[PDB]
């Protein structure tokens, strides 16, 4: 209660920073695509924003079954990597890859 | 029993019973006399 | 008065950012300014009016200049149906190469295509070359300079008119009727006969040769001999090719009726005769009032004489002359109401009775013009009621109007408001109920159970004007009717050809969907009127706030006491009614656009069947027609509709941002701004800089206004993008 | 087509209109 | 795999019976998405009679909870000192509610 | 500064004075009512315009009226 | 010199220079303590 | 998002009339309606509504009847609560109908 | 006929609609065995569809180009079954409801606790009063003539004008 002003002012600034950058990515992309400048977009085929930390974690979890969880025979979840699990011709789970679009949405 | 009857006499309980009864008779009329687009029979 | 705003001591001493905002928002409320007198008020308004007219003429001169300089008007004239008229060139350094190419289709350089109908209008009135347009632009630029000079001059001490001059009703009305309207209409007839009609007949008449090129071979001899029928003999034939001499006649005044067969627009001779008769009517009308010559009526005597002898109107109209004369707000309310009616009539009559050549073939322009004028009409009607409410707060004197019609409105305001509420509730209940019943029965796959009332009364009106489709043998649809035998003498053949021609918009065929949508429109009109009327009639006070007139037209609230008083002012009624005006005009324009899109697409039956339930509107109008708009740009490229896609999203964003101001209120924001001030004061290297106007949250009324402006701008931009992109990307 | 001279003429007329507009604005301000 | 799960059926009235979809298994109804069939199959439920008995027990437990609420408000209401037993409450809810619940479900 | 007026329907109940958060109002002697006192607003320079005084007033219509006007630091309730 | 050059000349003046100077002038006017 | 997610995937919910999914199209529409209905409460204030109720109470009194439980516009806080409740019901129910029609089609 | 319409019993589009609806129902029915409850339910739906289409055919209902019934509500008695007679029924029922509600409110206005009687209904008085609704128009006329329906303005509150 005695430093509420500091807490709220810093949270306000964090919100402005996050909102401006995360949503400005989308606004920038809409403007670039509308102007016929796809090569100037934030995208995989352009200026990239790769979620490298999430990808690093995904690789670690994919490698876990034999090494850091040696008694586990398979991964905790196929979303991290591995084969496609197929049931009745439909996909039950398969690796969920993370790129620029996933970066933008996670920051949203 | 007087107190319970007075509770049943409160506005929401009576509205619920009355609207349920009205809805029931509308539903039954449409069950036995369906598709009345006007009084043509 | 030592700081901005110098017109308000109270605002100039506020130490917060509020001082700036309110200054801007109160600059044109000249009555409230410090030290204002009535005479100075009228003089400043006069000068501001000169400035506004200068702005209008600059805008028109600019349209002419940009078309002349950068448009394709000569190519359009040579080939109207296969050219897209240009508005102006694009120069935008942010464009990519793809965008430049996309926006330069059909041309060598990027352009915007005009949807204002300027090409069709200028073509109809006789413009043929870029040089003529440029000359018009130059003339209007000079005229704007003249108006600016006049505005400056009438503020000089020897040229400021007196209050008596501004309050001379009879003379101003005489001059505005006979001169501003009647003589302007006569001069326009002169232009049509000398310039536009010859241009339509493949003959050049300009400043070079008009003194020696009579607009009729018989000259003015028939006019002065009273043998006027000569001017009607030999009209353009049914094979007349517009802009050429083939099939042309020589009539300059006619009453043909209907449309020119090739342009599908009104005959130029018919329009010339219309303006000549109008000129006579208005010049005659402008001689009614007494100015300086003994003859004529006095308006005060007219008003005071009209009291019904029975007494059901009480004192009658006594007191109204002084009330109107001394209240600029009542005068403005009357002007805005009549202008709103006239703008709606413009929208309704231009689509049906096409006045300009080839305009009915420019579908996007038709949609844009109708939507534009209907939205402006809505704004004008809302303004009329807002200024009525302002009049009630600031100008109405109960003793001057004692027992007159104006006071008796206040006397039965409760009956008026309650009955308007009953009408609104009835329309809403039954229209929404019928739509929902239809939606439900169609959802359960039983469309034959729909309730589909035939708009029999309107179909009867159409038949009475001659429409044969509905099998009503009444009046002009009846061969033996007296109306038919009389009308066949002048205008009936052309009118009957047009009205029974399904390719025209003259009395479009209607059915049950038209019935339901019309009752929805009536709901919108009644609710908007209810809000505006209750605001005006409760502007002076109510049971909840009996002394409301002491607090002014606009004020936030009267606090949380007495149960709570948010949005109690008359300004708040204006604010609430803006939403209903937008919703109503939206329903109107949605109806117009969907009916026309299905007509233009060759399948009216889609509207006729799917407009009877809401899902039909959502799916077959909005969803189906969103397609070209949303693909203006996509992962594969862009086309020239990408600007409309961007504007569509822009409008959605602005509308949603307005929601923030409308829903979240002041206290939250003020507390947040307090922490912002703390942060800035305590941050090194940034506290070297300080504000000189204390940051505060926006005020209660200011936030309502800002939310309303964001809402309205988003609404308008979204719909404009949709209507333009959908119509132009489909056809 | 509109010549360069005609464009320059229009711009001069615009400049006149702009100075008259500034004059009127300052006058209304008083 | 081919049969759509459905556990709600609507009566034929005013045409609403169209909501009884052709979900397969000689059965018409609404396709339900709350996962009941998967949970029941995971539990070992193979017959509708087992479901009926689970429903009967659910009714019995509902009545028991209602009586317990009446009893602990009107007949035997604990004192505030009883409620202020954070330590004992945590011990019971961890070991008894969560621990024994997990042990019995594993059983 | 805001304007605060007392009308002669005041019954001297002292409720507006107790409600005021910034001490704008005070009770003064008066022979117009049974209680022998009327409300007064000598310190309108400190009035924030909260209208708690109006919420507290028991008469119909109000006997104390707050009309909002020219804003100052004091009337805007600024700590900065 | 040609009129076709005017957009690339005038557009930066209308859309960048003019708003900046107008906004600076209005800021200076609203910050002025004694205007009359 | 507007084109490839909302516009594209709304196809099932808006084309559901006349099938077993028609309840979803109806609920889609009704949720839109309730969401828009909430904005009346969220954007307005009770002073206006109380003043309108005065005119309506007048009409009832003009025919010699009126409740002794005097009608009042909702409180400020209740106006906010009602507006928010209808907002959440409308928006969430719209997403509910949309998701369910889409997912029943794709499963 | 009226409005350039045609009787649904003479409308090809109407009969096409009937055939299409029946065909879709029977196509659905064809996927099951003849004795399955889905089949019986679908065939009952088929019968109800046919009965509805036939009932609309035998009526006076008019049909537009779409093959759907349209209602005539200009006041003609030849179509009175579409708006006028249902409207009579609605006015009668709604006047009954409103008259009995107003009567009950006025009756309990003089009770010991009028407000309590609005949130807790005196059921016997309410049922007695509700049974008197059937002569609501006559009662309304008598109340109007006896000056009990309409109050005076001097007795009704208003706000300052
Ligand atoms: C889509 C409509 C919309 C938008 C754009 C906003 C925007 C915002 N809201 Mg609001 N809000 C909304 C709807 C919206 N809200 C509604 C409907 C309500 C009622 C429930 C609220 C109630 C509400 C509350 C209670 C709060 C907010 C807050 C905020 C701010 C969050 C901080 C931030 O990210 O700033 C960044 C700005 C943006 C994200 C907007 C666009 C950013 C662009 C794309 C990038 C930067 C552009 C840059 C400025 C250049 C501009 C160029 C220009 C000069 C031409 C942000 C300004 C909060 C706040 O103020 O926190 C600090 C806050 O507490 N809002
Ligand atoms: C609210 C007004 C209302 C009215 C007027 C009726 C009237 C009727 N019901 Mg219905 N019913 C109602 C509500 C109502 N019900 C409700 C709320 C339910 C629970 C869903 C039912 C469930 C029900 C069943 C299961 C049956 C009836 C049946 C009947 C009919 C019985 C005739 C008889 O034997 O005596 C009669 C038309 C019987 C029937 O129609 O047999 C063919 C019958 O079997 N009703
Ligand atoms: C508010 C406008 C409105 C109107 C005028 C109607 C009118 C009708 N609806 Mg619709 N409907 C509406 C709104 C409306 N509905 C809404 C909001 C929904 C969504 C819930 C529906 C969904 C719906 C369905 C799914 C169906 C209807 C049906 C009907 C018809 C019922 C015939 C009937 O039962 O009479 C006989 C019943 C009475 C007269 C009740 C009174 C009985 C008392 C005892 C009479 C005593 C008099 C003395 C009637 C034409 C049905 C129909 O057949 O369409 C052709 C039908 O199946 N409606
Ligand atoms: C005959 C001489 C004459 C003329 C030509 C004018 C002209 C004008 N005066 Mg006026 N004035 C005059 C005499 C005259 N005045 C006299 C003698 C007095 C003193 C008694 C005044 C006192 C006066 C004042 C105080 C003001 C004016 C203003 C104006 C301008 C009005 C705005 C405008 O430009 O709209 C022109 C509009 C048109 C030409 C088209 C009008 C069409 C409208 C929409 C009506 C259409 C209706 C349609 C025909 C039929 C009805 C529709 C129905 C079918 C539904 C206009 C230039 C105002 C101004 O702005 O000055 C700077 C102003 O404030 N005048
Ligand atoms: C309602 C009346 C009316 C209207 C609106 C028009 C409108 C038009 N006429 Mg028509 N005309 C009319 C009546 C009218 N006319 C009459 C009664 C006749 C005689 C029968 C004509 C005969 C006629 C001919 C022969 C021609 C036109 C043309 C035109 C078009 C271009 C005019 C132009 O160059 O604009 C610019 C504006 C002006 C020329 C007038 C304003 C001039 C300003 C005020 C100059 C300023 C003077 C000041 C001293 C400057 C210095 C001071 C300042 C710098 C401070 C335009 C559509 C021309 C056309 O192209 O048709 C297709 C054309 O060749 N008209
Ligand atoms: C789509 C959203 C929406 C809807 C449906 C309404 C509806 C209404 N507005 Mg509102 N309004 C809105 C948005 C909306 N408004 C917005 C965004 C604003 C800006 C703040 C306003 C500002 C406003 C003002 C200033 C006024 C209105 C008024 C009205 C009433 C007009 C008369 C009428 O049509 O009665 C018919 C009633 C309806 C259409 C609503 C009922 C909906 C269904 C049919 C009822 C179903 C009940 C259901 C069976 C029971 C619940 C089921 C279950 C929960 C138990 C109507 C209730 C006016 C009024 O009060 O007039 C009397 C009025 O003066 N509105
Ligand atoms: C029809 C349009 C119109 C008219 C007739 C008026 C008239 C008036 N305004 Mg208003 N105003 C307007 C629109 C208008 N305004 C708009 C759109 C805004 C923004 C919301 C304002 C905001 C505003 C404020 C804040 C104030 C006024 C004030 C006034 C009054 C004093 C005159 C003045 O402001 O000096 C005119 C302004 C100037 C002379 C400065 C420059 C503008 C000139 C005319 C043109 C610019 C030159 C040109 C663009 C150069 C191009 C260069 C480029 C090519 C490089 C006068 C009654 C003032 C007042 O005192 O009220 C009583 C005041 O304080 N107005
Ligand atoms: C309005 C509240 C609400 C509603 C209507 C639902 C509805 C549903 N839940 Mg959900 N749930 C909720 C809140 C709700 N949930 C909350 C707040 C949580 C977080 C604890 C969960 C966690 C949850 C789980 C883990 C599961 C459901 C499942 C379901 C579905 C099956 C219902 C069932 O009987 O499964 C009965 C539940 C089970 C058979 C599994 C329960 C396992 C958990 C871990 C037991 C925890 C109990 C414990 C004592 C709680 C104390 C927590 C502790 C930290 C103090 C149904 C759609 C089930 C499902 O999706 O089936 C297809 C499912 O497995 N829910
Ligand atoms: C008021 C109507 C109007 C409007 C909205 C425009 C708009 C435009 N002009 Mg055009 N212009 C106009 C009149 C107008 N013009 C007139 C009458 C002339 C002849 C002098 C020109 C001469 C002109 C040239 C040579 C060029 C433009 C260009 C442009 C474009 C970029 C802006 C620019 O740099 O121009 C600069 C404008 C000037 C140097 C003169 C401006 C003269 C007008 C009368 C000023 C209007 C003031 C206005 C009424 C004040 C009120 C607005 C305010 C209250 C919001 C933009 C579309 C550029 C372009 O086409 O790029 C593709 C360009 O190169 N204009
Ligand atoms: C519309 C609206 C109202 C008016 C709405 C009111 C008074 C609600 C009315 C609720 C009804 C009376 C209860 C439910 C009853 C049914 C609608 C009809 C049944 C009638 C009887 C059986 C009781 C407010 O009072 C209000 C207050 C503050 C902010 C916004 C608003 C707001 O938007
Ligand atoms: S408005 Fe508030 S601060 Fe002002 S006198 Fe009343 S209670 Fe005191
Ligand atoms: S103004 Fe009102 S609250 Fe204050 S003393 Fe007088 S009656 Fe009491």
């Amino acid at each position: 209660l005695r430093h509420r002003d500091a807490i709220i002012s810093h949270l306000n600034w964090v919100c402005i920073f996050l909102g401006c950058h995360a949503f400005g990515f989308y606004i920038h992309n809409d403007t670039m695509r509308a102007l016929g400048r796809p090569q100037d977009m934030f995208s995989d085929k352009a200026i990239q924003l790769q979620p490298i930390f999430a990808q690093w974690i995904q690789n670690i979890h994919l490698l876990a079954p034999g090494t850091t969880a040696p008694n586990a025979l398979a991964t905790t979840s196929y979303a991290f990597g591995g084969d496609v699990i197929e049931v009745g011709g439909k996909i039950a789970m398969m690796p969920i890859k993370l790129g620029t679009a996933d970066f933008m949405v996670h920051h949203i | 029993m007087n107190d319970f009857q007075k509770y049943l006499s409160t506005a929401p309980v009576l509205l619920t019973l009355w609207m349920t009864f009205t809805a029931g008779f509308i539903i039954e009329v449409n069950r036995f006399f369906p598709d009345m687009l006007g009084l043509y029979f | 008065a030592t700081k901005f705003p110098k017109f308000s001591q109270a605002l100039a001493q506020d130490p917060a950012t509020r001082r700036i905002w309110y200054g801007i928002a109160t600059a044109h409320d000249l009555e409230a300014h410090d030290g204002m007198t009535e005479e100075n008020l009228y003089q400043k308004i006069f000068a501001s009016h000169f400035g506004h007219l200068a702005i209008i003429f600059l805008w028109t001169s600019g349209n002419l200049f940009h078309v002349a300089w950068q448009g394709n008007f000569e190519k359009w004239v040579s080939n109207p149906l296969k050219t897209r008229p240009i508005a102006h060139s694009i120069w935008d350094p942010h464009f990519g190469e793809s965008a430049l190419k996309a926006f330069s289709k059909g041309n060598t350089y990027p352009v915007n295509i005009t949807f204002s109908g300027l090409y069709q209008w200028w073509y109809t009135i006789g413009f043929r070359t870029n040089q003529e347009l440029y000359k018009g632009s130059i003339g209007l630029l000079l005229l704007a300079s003249v108006l600016l000079i006049a505005g400056w001059l009438h503020l000089q001490p020897k040229f400021r008119p007196s209050l008596s001059w501004f309050k001379n009703n009879e003379s101003r009305l005489n001059h505005h009727l006979s001169g501003l309207l009647g003589f302007s209409s006569l001069a326009w007839t002169g232009h049509l006969v000398h310039v536009a009609i010859p241009a339509s007949r493949g003959v050049h008449v300009g400043w070079d040769n008009f003194l020696t090129t009579p607009p009729h071979p018989a000259g003015l001899t028939p006019f002065f001999t009273g043998n006027w029928t000569v001017y009607a003999e030999n009209p353009d034939s049914a094979t007349h090719v517009f802009n050429t001499s083939e099939g042309s006649g020589t009539a300059i005044l006619t009453f043909l009726g209907g449309f020119h067969p090739q342009t599908q627009s009104l005959w130029l001779s018919d329009m010339a005769h219309h303006h000549l008769a109008i000129a006579v009517v208005f010049i005659v009308a402008g001689h009614m009032y007494r100015t300086n010559f003994g003859i004529g009526h006095n308006m005060k005597e007219i008003l005071d004489a009209h009291r019904p002898p029975g007494g059901r109107l009480g004192a009658g109209h006594v007191g109204l002359f002084e009330t109107i004369t001394n209240s600029l707000h009542m005068q403005l309310g009357l002007a805005l109401a009549c202008l709103g009616v006239a703008t709606s009539l413009t929208a309704q009559h231009m689509y049906a009775l096409t006045p300009y050549a080839y305009l009915s073939k420019d579908f996007t322009t038709e949609a844009a013009l109708y939507t534009h004028h209907q939205y402006i009409a809505g704004f004008l009607m809302v303004g009329a009621f807002a200024h009525g409410a302002i009049f009630f707060v600031r100008d109405y004197d109960p003793e001057l109007n004692k027992n007159n019609v104006l006071a008796r409105m206040l006397e039965h305001k409760e009956a008026i408001i309650s009955h308007l509420s009953w009408a609104s509730l009835f329309l809403g209940f039954h229209t929404l109920g019928l739509y929902i019943h239809n939606d439900t029965v169609v959802a359960f796959g039983q469309p034959e159970k729909q309730i589909l009332f035939e708009p029999l009364f309107a179909e009867y009106i159409q038949a009475a004007s001659g429409k044969a489709v509905y099998q009503f043998n009444v009046l002009l649809a009846s061969s033996t009717s007296p109306a038919t035998a009389a009308g066949n003498q002048v205008w009936l053949p052309g009118w009957l050809e047009a009205i029974n021609n399904p390719k025209t918009d003259l009395f479009l065929k209607i059915g049950p969907g038209d019935f339901l949508v019309h009752h929805a429109i009536a709901l919108g009109l009644h609710v908007t009127a209810l809000i505006l009327v209750k605001g005006a009639l409760d502007a002076r006070g109510s049971k909840l706030m009996p002394d409301k007139k002491d607090f002014g037209y606009s004020f936030p609230c009267d606090g949380p006491g007495r149960g709570g008083t948010c949005d109690i002012s008359a300004w708040d009624a204006f604010y609430l009614a803006m939403f209903w005006m937008l919703n109503t005009i939206g329903w109107v324009t949605f109806y117009w656009h969907w009916k026309h899109m299905t007509i233009w697409g060759g399948n009216p039956g889609q509207f006729d069947e799917s407009s009877n339930y809401i899902m039909g509107w959502l799916r077959d109008y909005l969803w189906l027609n969103s397609s070209p708009l949303i693909n203006g740009y996509n992962p594969f490229g862009m086309n020239n509709l990408s600007v409309w896609s961007w504007m569509f999203l822009f409008g959605h964003l602005i509308w949603a941002t307005g929601f923030m101001f409308l829903i979240s209120w002041r206290g939250y924001w003020q507390e947040l701004i307090e922490t912002l001030v703390w942060a800035h004061e305590r941050t090194p290297l940034a506290n070297l800089i300080r504000w000189r106007d204390k940051p505060v949250a926006l005020s209660i009324v200011q936030a309502r206004l800002v939310g309303l402006v964001h809402f309205s701008v988003g609404y308008i931009l979204t719909y404009a993008a949709f209507v333009i992109a959908s119509t132009s990307g489909k056809f | 087509m509109i010549t360069d001279f005609q464009v320059y003429i229009a711009l001069m007329a615009a400049l006149l209109a702009s100075v008259l507009a500034i004059r009127l604005g300052a006058t209304l301000y008083q | 795999i081919s049969i759509k799960q459905s556990s709600q059926v609507v009566w034929p009235i005013v045409g609403q019976e169209i909501l009884n979809a052709d979900v397969g298994g000689n059965f018409q109804g609404i396709q339900t998405t709350s996962g009941w069939f998967q949970m029941w199959r995971a539990e070992g439920i193979t017959s509708e009679v087992e479901l009926y008995w689970t429903a009967i027990g659910g009714l019995a437990m509902s009545a028991i909870m209602l009586f317990a609420g009446w009893f602990h408000y009107h007949k035997a209401a604990p004192k505030l000192e009883w409620f202020q037993n954070a330590e004992s409450m945590m011990n019971h809810h961890l070991a008894g509610l969560l621990g024994l619940g997990c042990l019995s479900w594993s059983g | 500064s805001h304007t605060v007026k007392i009308y002669d329907t005041c019954i001297g109940c002292t409720q507006c004075v107790r409600a005021c958060p910034t001490d704008v109002l005070e009770m003064v002697p008066w022979d117009g009512c049974k209680s022998g006192q009327i409300a007064s607003s000598p310190r309108v320079e400190d009035c924030v315009g909260c209208k708690r005084c109006e919420t507290a007033c028991p008469t119909d219509f109000l006997s104390v009226r707050v009309y909002l006007g020219a804003e100052t630091t004091r009337s805007l309730g600024l700590a900065y | 010199m040609a009129a076709s050059f005017l957009p690339s000349i005038l557009v930066p003046l209308v859309g960048l220079i003019f708003p900046a100077f107008s906004m600076a002038l209005f800021f200076l006017y609203v910050q002025t303590d004694d205007i009359a | 998002w507007l084109r490839d997610f909302l516009w594209s995937q709304a196809s099932q919910v808006i084309q559901s009339y006349g099938s077993a999914s028609s309840a979803y199209g109806l609920i889609f529409l009704g949720a839109h309606f309730i969401w828009a209905f909430s904005l009346m409460f969220l954007f307005s204030g009770r002073g206006y509504w109380q003043e309108l109720i005065e005119s309506i109470v007048w009409a009832h009194n003009k025919l010699n009847f009126a409740p002794t439980i005097q009608p009042r516009a909702l409180s400020i806080t209740q106006g906010r609560a009602v507006g928010l409740a209808h907002y959440l019901l409308g928006g969430i129910g719209t997403t509910w109908a949309f998701f369910l029609a889409r997912a029943i089609s794709i499963t | 006929e009226i409005g350039g319409l045609t009787k649904c019993s003479e409308s090809a589009a109407f009969t096409k609609r009937l055939n299409a609806s029946v065909k879709k129902l029977e196509q659905r029915a064809s996927q099951y065995e003849a004795d399955s409850p889905p089949a019986l339910a679908l065939k009952q739906q088929v019968e109800r569809t046919q009965a509805r289409f036939d009932k609309y055919s035998r009526s006076e209902l008019l049909c537009g180009a779409d093959g759907l019934p349209h209602l005539v509500a200009d006041g003609r008695w030849s179509h009175a079954a579409e708006f006028i007679l249902p409207g009579f029924g609605f006015i009668y029922i709604s006047g009954w409801i409103g008259w009995v509600g107003r009567k009950y409110l006025r009756a309990v206005s003089t009770s010991a606790n009028p407000s309590e009687s609005e949130i807790i209904i005196n059921v016997p008085l309410a049922l007695k009063i509700m049974t008197t609704g059937y002569i609501w128009p006559i009662s309304a006329w008598q109340e109007l003539i006896s000056n009990d329906l309409v109050a005076v303005s001097e007795e009704i509150t208003v706000s300052p004008r």
